[PDB]
């Protein structure tokens, strides 16, 4: 999967999410990537977010809509991604599952061009390009 | 405000961002930037989690999923679509002409001028056949 | 705490709620109640916006969409599924065995013991053909 | 479409949404009904909601997740349906569309068995069954 979100020179947000899905999935299997609350959400009055990972968990938590509503409530993009990850962590536990068996990463942007990310497990990076250049950055993770 | 700016997931977002920046640095629209950026990875047969080169489903069918959202709550989505290399762009066509799946998504794609292509690379076909052996 | 309680949409909801209440009033699970409730409407060919009533797509194919969600964040969904009168129950089997679409949804249904049925009633066929003329 | 949400004698929530979708839709068209942000959302710690109306609109606003999140913040079920529709009217306006062409509404139930409903336009109704029996109620609406 790749998810991509941008803020342009006009101050407008947009995003895209595209995937081939889980290798060797059952025919007709769809994950979170084409689902507007889940793999991608954009509200031009607030911010944008995109996700990747185990599709099942992003879907079950409607994750990017959550990240954007958190930004709406006053969280920074980084805080929003973190709190959304922490909700998946609590649900995984409530389900009696093992956190090691799931990976989700969120990235987020607000109107001001602030940005942030958080993920379940180490090993997820994201790329950010602004007028200072293109950088590969490594966000915080829950599973320590 | 820090603008323009683009974020993308995973290390292949690094080179995807360079494509997106060709639009953004010239004052172009976010929507066009994110469509060009992810198309670069769709096109890449070496990136086996997106578009062409995608590892197929268990029956050997490369099925793709994508969605797009602009700055005014316009959305388009396709899921489980075969034979079209750039599902983000079909999704954009859905959005401009909100979600199509399976044969119907292909039928719409062909109606908008997209072309049928074999998305299964020799490498992907061979690893899928090796996966079956287990 | 006002429990048990069930809500559903539209006037046919009133009728579905009677079936839900057969489960809920005897201390049964919300999940079983909601499944039983909506199957009443799926099964009724005179309910033309759900299941075996249902008005077909423009090509004359009745394609159904359903999802289900339980009390511990389990989910199942099927979309654009043909020939199965009770997509809620297919969704339930997805949840127990998260989203399938199109032919694949039907294949999974068949593997779980559901049977193919002709969901296009004479009435729906008739009305479809009048719409084709306008 | 029918959407149905329930709170059982154990205090657990569940929901179901099932449809034949828009009459004479394009082949392959999927609405809100099978999408866990959109036609249906359940969180057993908070509440449940299910949607009515134009499927495309419920998908673009991720409407049932929004309702449940509003309940999470402490809105009553009626308040959360109302605020969800009000946010949505604002989006319809931002899009340059006519409210008259758009129906979106919601029904909701919290962990206490309180319930609520709201819609853009008059004419929707919903059925409620508790120990006072079964009855068809008409909710508030935005388009006066």
């Amino acid at each position: 999967t790749i998810g991509m979100i941008a803020l342009d020179a006009q101050g407008n947000l947009s995003g895209a999410c595209t995937t081939s899905g889980m290798a060797y999935k059952m025919h007709g299997r769809v994950g979170d990537s084409p689902i507007i609350g889940a793999g991608l959400f954009v509200d031009n009055e607030i911010g944008a977010a995109t996700a990747t990972g185990h599709g099942e968990e992003v879907i079950r938590t409607v994750g990017t809509h959550l990240v954007v509503e958190l930004m709406n409530q006053g969280r920074t993009p980084q805080q929003a991604c973190k709190e959304a990850v922490e909700r998946i962590v609590k649900i995984v536990n409530r389900r009696g599952k093992n956190l090691k068996d799931i990976q989700v990463g969120f990235i987020a942007l607000n109107k001001k061009g602030e940005y942030g990310a958080y993920c379940i497990q180490d090993g997820f990076n994201f790329a950010v390009h602004d007028q200072k250049g293109n950088r590969l950055e490594t966000p915080g993770f829950a599973l320590k | 405000t820090n603008k323009p700016i683009v974020l993308s997931t995973w290390n292949f977002g690094l080179h995807a961002n360079v494509e997106a920046w060709k639009v953004l640095s010239k004052g172009g629209k976010a929507l066009d930037a994110v469509e060009k950026g992810v198309r670069l990875v769709e096109d890449d047969p070496t990136e086996r989690s997106v578009g062409y080169g995608g590892r197929p489903d268990r029956d050997g069918r490369v099925t793709l999923d994508a969605c797009i959202m602009d700055e005014n709550y316009n959305i388009g989505s396709v899921a489980c679509m075969e034979h079209i290399k750039n599902p983000i762009s079909v999704a954009r066509a859905v959005m401009e002409k909100v979600m199509l799946v399976g044969d119907g998504a292909l039928e719409f794609a062909l109606s908008q001028g997209f072309k049928k292509e074999n998305l299964l690379t020799a490498e992907s076909e061979k690893e899928w056949k090796e996966w079956l052996k287990t």
